[PDB]
């Protein structure tokens, strides 16, 4: 028995694809010197940290 | 440690306050400002 069964396949791609992003971040303070002063404008989220 | 206790957590408006004066009224203070609400996005389910 002497022969061959074979064949091929394929996949046709036109992706195409774009991406912009901007973002300013225009935080301000004020602080006495010699002092501190911590600012936060966001959120908290919960973690499981545990000894 | 593991992986109970209970815990209370505050939230909403926030405020302290100590403050000190001088003969000429002016104040020395650190002050804490906190606004904050529950937010749904973020929340687990445990």
């Amino acid at each position: 028995n002497f022969g061959i069964i074979t064949g091929v396949l394929s996949t046709i791609n036109f992706a195409l694809s774009n991406g912009d992003a901007y973002l300013i971040a225009n935080p301000q303070l004020s602080a006495r010197s010699g002092g501190r002063t911590d600012f936060l404008a966001g959120g908290q989220v919960p973690i499981l940290q545990a000894l | 440690a593991a992986g109970q206790n209970v815990t209370y957590k505050d939230y909403g408006i926030k405020l302290e306050f100590e403050p000190r004066v001088d003969d000429d009224n002016n104040v020395s203070m650190r002050v804490l400002a906190d606004v904050s609400d529950i937010d749904p996005a973020t929340s687990v389910s445990l």
